[PDB]
């Protein structure tokens, strides 16, 4: 419906190729990150502390994330909670 | 934020012509000074060469 | 007669000091990486032909 994808001419219609989206290519750069350090690491000697460099799940953590936006950090009651309280002793005039 | 540079593989055969017109498209397709860049200094290097 | 040092009777607030020396450790947290085969890594440019 928008007015940039108006065509009037053949001239911008071609074959379609391939297809992409953004959760695919968010996983890809970052396979792509770890796979060159985790290769260079690989092929020379290196002295350093050890990291396993994996990939997570993007999906999972958003999803994740807004589901903690439907917490509450106050509760409902009726009564409130009791404070003091009282030892009864051998007396019968002080507590 | 993401900028390019060239793979060099061994087992990668391909036609010289391949290089040759790459230079040229590389000049058209990216952004080497200014306010940003896509490319590093030695990928211009070699685009510059080709 | 030898003039170096080898055997000496010390007190025990004297045996510490020999600490004279300066020492330079790297971070746990960098990393220390040999690159000189990586001067070899290459490839050659084949000529047009015919």
């Amino acid at each position: 419906q928008r007015p940039e994808r108006i065509k009037t001419t053949p001239y911008l219609e071609g074959d379609v190729l391939s297809s992409d989206s953004g959760p695919l290519l968010s996983v890809f750069a970052l396979q792509e990150i770890m796979q060159k350090v985790r290769q260079v690491q690989a092929d020379y000697m290196t002295a350093t502390r050890e990291v396993d460099f994996t990939v997570p799940d993007v999906q999972k953590i958003l999803d994740d994330i807004k589901a903690l936006a439907a917490e509450q950090v106050y509760k409902i009651v009726k009564v409130p909670s009791i404070s003091f309280r009282h030892i009864v002793m051998q007396s019968r005039d002080r507590v | 934020q993401i900028i390019l540079d060239l793979k060099i593989d061994p087992g990668e055969r391909m036609d010289p012509a391949v290089r040759m017109v790459a230079g040229v498209v590389g000049h058209l397709l990216f952004t080497a000074g200014g306010r940003f860049t896509n490319l590093t200094q030695n990928m211009a290097r070699q685009l510059d060469i080709a | 007669f030898i003039n170096k040092r080898i055997v000496e009777r010390v007190r025990v607030g004297q045996i510490l000091a020999v600490l004279n020396r300066r020492f330079v450790a790297y971070k746990g947290k960098m990393r220390i990486m040999d690159i000189t085969q990586s001067l070899k890594m290459g490839t050659k440019l084949a000529a047009p032909t015919v």
